[PDB]
C-alpha cells in the first residue's frame, strides 16, 4: 500500500528499494517567439532513483535529443521515467534488484507498473509523502552534470557522502529530506548557510561539505529554522 | 412457438422468463410458460418469496429439447429438467394448455427487445462459459464467481468468461508498452477478436450474457465483466466501423432495459464517463450517449 507517516521506518529495513522520482525529467523554459506566441524550449533533465538505506543515487541524464519530433511529452516524460527504470533493475544482479520501488507521484504507477509487467514479485508503491526530491537540481555537482550531458547518461552517486560512516540511514536520511526540503523552499538561504565558512570544503568524491558532527547540528538547526520563518511568510502565522 | 411446464409450485416465488415476470403464491395452480418465441435464447429465473437474496435461474433454447420446471424440496428450489420421451411431453404440455394453467409468453409484436439483447447470443458460447455438458441448459446465481474473480474456489460452479486485464502479459507487446496501455487496439483485434473470440459476433455475446447476467441476477463479476468488454473497445483506437455501430444498438437497449432503481451498483462511473467522452470512440456512440444522458445524467 501507499508509504507514509507510518509505515517510515520500512525504509531502513533490509528489504532493498527505491525511490524514484520523476520531476525533472522533462524540464522547460518558457518564452515568447517573434509573433508573441509562446513557445517552450527542453533543457536536459535527470530520473532520480535512490535507495533510502544505503544512499546510492543512479541519476538517469534525460538529453533533450529523446523529446525531439514527440508530442505530449509530459505525458511520455511518465514512460520514459518508467521505461528507464525498468531497464536499470534489467541491469542489476538478481540480488540487487529490488523488492519495493516507490514512486514520489502517483500518475508514475500505471507506467511503471507496465514497464515492470514481467517483474510481478516487485510491488509498485506510491507515497502519501511531501518528499522534496525535487530539489536534486539544486545540489550543484547534479545539477552540473545533467547540464553539461552531451547524450544519455547514467551518472552514480552515494547522495549520503560518508554520513553512514557514522550515522544510522534513518538519520542520513532525514538529513537529506531536510536538506532538500530547505533547498526546496528557499534555495538562496539554503546555499548561503551551506558555504558561508570557506574552510569547510567539499571533497572531489562527496556532494556536500565535510562537516564535523557538531557542525552538521549547527547546520541542520540553520536548515530547520529556515523552513519555519519561510512557512510564517507563505501563510502569515 | 415452445413451451416450459413446471409440474407445481409448491413455494412462493417470483419467476422470471427473460425481461417479463410473474408472482406465483404457494401452491397456486401453476403449469408452465407457453408461446416462447422460438429461436432465440431465454432465460428463466426465479426469486422465492422469502429468501430475496439468491437470485437463480436456466439460459436454454427450446430447439435443443423439451424442459421442465420442478420443485425439489430437498435442495430447496425450482430445477431445469429435460425430457426424453417426446411423446410423454406432448402429452403433459396439452394437457396443461387444455385446463389453462399455463402464462403466455407475453410478447408485443412491435417489440424487438429481447432480440436486441440477445441478438448475438448463442446457447453453444453459454455452455462454455457454464461448463457442466450432463444439461443442454445452464444454471446461473446470484452467487457465482468467475474464473478471473478466483484468480485473486469451487471451479465447478465458475463462470468461464474470458479474461481480461489491461495490465497484463497478454494485453501488452515488449517495446509497445506506452502504445498499447494507451491504445488498445492490439488488444482488441489482433488477441481477442483474430486471436480468442475469432470475430466480433462471439465477443459480443459473451458481452451481452454477461450483462444479462448482471441485469437478472445482480451477478457481480458478469457486470465487471461486461464493463471490461465495453472499456477494451472504447480504449482501441482502430475498430472495424461495423463493430462500432452494432455497439451502439447493442448498448442502447441494455440501458434502456435496466430498471432505473439498479444504476447505482450495476453502472461503472469510470468506465462509462470514459467511454462516452473521454476514449476514441466518444463520438461513435450517439444513441447510446443520448439514452444515459437523458435517463442517468446523475452517473456522469
Ligand atoms: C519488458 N516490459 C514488460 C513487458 C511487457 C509486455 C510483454 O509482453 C513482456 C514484458
Amino acid at each position: 500500500g501507499a508509504m507514509n507517516s507510518s509505515n517510515y521506518a520500512e525504509l531502513f529495513n533490509n528489504d532493498i528499494k527505491l525511490f524514484v522520482d520523476d520531476t525533472n525529467v522533462y524540464r522547460v523554459t518558457v518564452h515568447k517567439t517573434f509573433e508573441g506566441n509562446v513557445a517552450t524550449k527542453a533543457i536536459n533533465g535527470c530520473i532520480f532513483t535512490l535507495n533510502p538505506k544505503t544512499g546510492h543515487l543512479f541519476l538517469k541524464i534525460i538529453h533533450t535529443s529523446v523529446w525531439a519530433g514527440q508530442k505530449r511529452l509530459s505525458q511520455l516524460a511518465k514512460w520514459k521515467t518508467a521505461e528507464e527504470v525498468s531497464a536499470l533493475v534489467r541491469s542489476l544482479p538478481k540480488e540487487e534488484q529490488p523488492k519495493q520501488i516507490i514512486v514520489t507521484r502517483k500518475a508514475m504507477l500505471d507506467p511503471l507498473e507496465v514497464h515492470m509487467l514481467d517483474f510481478p514479485n516487485i510491488a509498485i508503491r506510491p507515497t502519501e509523502l511531501r518528499l522534496p526530491f525535487s530539489a536534486a537540481m539544486s545540489i550543484d555537482k547534479l545539477s552540473d552534470v545533467v547540464m553539461k550531458a552531451t547524450e544519455p547518461q547514467m551518472v552514480l552517486f552515494n547522495i549520503y557522502d560518508d554520513w553512514l560512516d557514522r550515522i544510522s540511514s534513518y538519520t542520513a536520511f532525514s538529513r537529506l529530506t531536510l536538506l532538500l526540503r530547505a533547498l526546496k523552499t528557499n534555495e538562496e538561504s539554503a546555499k548561503m548557510i551551506l558555504l558561508s565558512d570557506p574552510t569547510i570544503t567539499i571533497k572531489s568524491y562527496h556532494l556536500w561539505p565535510s562537516f564535523t558532527d557538531e557542525q552538521w547540528i549547527t547546520i541542520e538547526s540553520q536548515m530547520r529554522d529556515l523552513i519555519l520563518t519561510e512557512y510564517g511568510r507563505k501563510y502569515n502565522v | 412457438m415452445n413451451t416450459v411446464p413446471f409440474t407445481s409450485a409448491p413455494i412462493e416465488v417470483t419467476i422470471g422468463i427473460d425481461q417479463y415476470s410473474f408472482n406465483v403464491k404457494e401452491n397456486q395452480p401453476f403449469h408452465g410458460i407457453k408461446d416462447i418465441p422460438i429461436g432465440h435464447v431465454h432465460v428463466i429465473h426465479f426469486q422465492h418469496a422469502d429468501n430475496s437474496s439468491m437470485r437463480y435461474g436456466y439460459w436454454f433454447d427450446c430447439r435443443m429439447g423439451n424442459f421442465y420446471i420442478q420443485y425439489d424440496p430437498k435442495d430447496g428450489l425450482y430445477k431445469m429438467m429435460e425430457e426424453r420421451d417426446g411423446a410423454k411431453f406432448e402429452n403433459i404440455v396439452h394437457n396443461f394448455k387444455e385446463r389453462q394453467m399455463m402464462v403466455s409468453y407475453p410478447k408485443i409484436d412491435e417489440d424487438d427487445t429481447w432480440y436486441n439483447l440477445t441478438e448475438f447470443v448463442q446457447m453453444d458460447k453459454i455452455r462454455k462459459i457454464v461448463r457442466k455438458d450432463e444439461n443442454q441448459f445452464s444454471y446461473v446465481d446470484s452467487s457465482m464467481t468467475t474464473v478471473q474473480e478466483n484468480e485473486l474456489s469451487d471451479p465447478a460452479h465458475s463462470l468461464n468468461y474470458t479474461v481480461i486485464n489491461f495490465k497484463s502479459r497478454e494485453a501488452i507487446r515488449p517495446g509497445h508498452e506506452m502504445e498499447d496501455f494507451l491504445d488498445k487496439s492490439y488488444y482488441l483485434n489482433t488477441v481477442m477478436l483474430q486471436g480468442i473470440f475469432k470475430n466480433s459476433s462471439n465477443y459480443f455475446g459473451e458481452l451481452q450474457f454477461a450483462f444479462l447476467n448482471a441485469m437478472f441476477f445482480g451477478n457481480y463479476g458478469s457486470s465487471l465483466q461486461w464493463h471490461a468488454m465495453i472499456e477494451l473497445i472504447c480504449s482501441s483506437a482502430t475498430v472495424p466501423k461495423h463493430m462500432l455501430d452494432k455497439l451502439d444498438e447493442i448498448l442502447y437497449y441494455q440501458i434502456k432495459t435496466l430498471p432505473e432503481q439498479y444504476s447505482d451498483i450495476l453502472l461503472n462511473e469510470r468506465v462509462w464517463n470514459i467511454c462516452l467522452y473521454s476514449s476514441f470512440q466518444k463520438n461513435s456512440l450517439h444513441n447510446t450517449e443520448k439514452i444515459m444522458e437523458n435517463k442517468y445524467p446523475e452517473l456522469l
